């Protein structure tokens, strides 16, 4: 998961 | 106090500059952003909800952490900036445009998103202003929910209309609020998500989804  | 008051002052100053730029370029929007790009070429937009603290420039870097801890003038700040996902385009919008921001509970950045979990607040703030070099837009809020990082609300593009329809219907299904906004596969959306510091224990996120309408 990317940085959110 | 030195951080706080100074940070706040700088935002007030920029907010004022942008309100002046808007009043000056009555029909257009490109000159307003060309002016803001002199400050930082990474300023790609502006987000504003009247009567609330949400009145900020929107930054975009090469990654989703470039502006996690940096402000509009590239100065180190724990609360960083309101930033757009690195994957997103503005000239020709993707199906889902994502913006991130901190929620530290001091009524700044994306603290406002938490308020959208209440029907009463939503009803009084159904429309958010979004501007960029390419046009003036409205963000017509239709969904607000709390989720985890185990759920992908971050999807930027879709394989076909069926996939996108699934996404839109899931978005409405997850909503804690009831909305009269009609969103079809022919529409483009904007996702506003809270953002936590790198390697944080907190996995919960507040998500607000809106339909993008061009007003210019």
């Amino acid at each position: 998961n990317p940085q959110t | 106090s030195m951080e706080d008051k100074q940070e706040r002052a700088n935002y007030e100053k920029l907010q004022q500059k942008f309100q002046m730029l808007m009043s000056k370029h009555q029909e257009h929007v490109r000159p307003q952003f060309e002016s803001l790009e002199k400050i930082n070429k990474d300023i790609v937009g502006w987000i504003k909800l009247s009567g609330t603290s949400l009145n900020y420039p929107v930054l975009q870097g090469k990654t989703n952490h470039d502006y996690l801890n940096l402000d509009f003038e590239r100065e180190h700040r724990r609360k960083g900036s309101i930033f757009m996902d690195f994957r997103n385009e503005l000239k020709n919008l993707n199906h889902n445009t994502i913006l991130y921001g901190h929620h530290v509970g001091d009524n700044t950045m994306f603290d406002v998103l938490e308020d959208y979990l209440k029907q009463s607040f939503y009803e009084k703030h159904k429309i958010i202003e979004f501007d960029n070099k390419y046009g003036k837009y409205q963000l017509q809020v239709f969904s607000a929910y709390k989720t985890t990082t185990k759920d992908n609300y971050i999807r930027t593009d879709f394989e076909n209309d069926q996939d996108y329809q699934q996404f839109l219907d899931e978005t409405k299904r997850k909503s804690v609020i009831n909305s009269d906004v009609n969103v079809t596969v022919k529409d483009r959306i904007m996702t506003l998500s809270t953002c936590e510091d790198a390697y944080s224990e907190t996995t919960k996120r507040i998500v607000v989804v809106a339909k993008i309408i061009k007003v210019s």
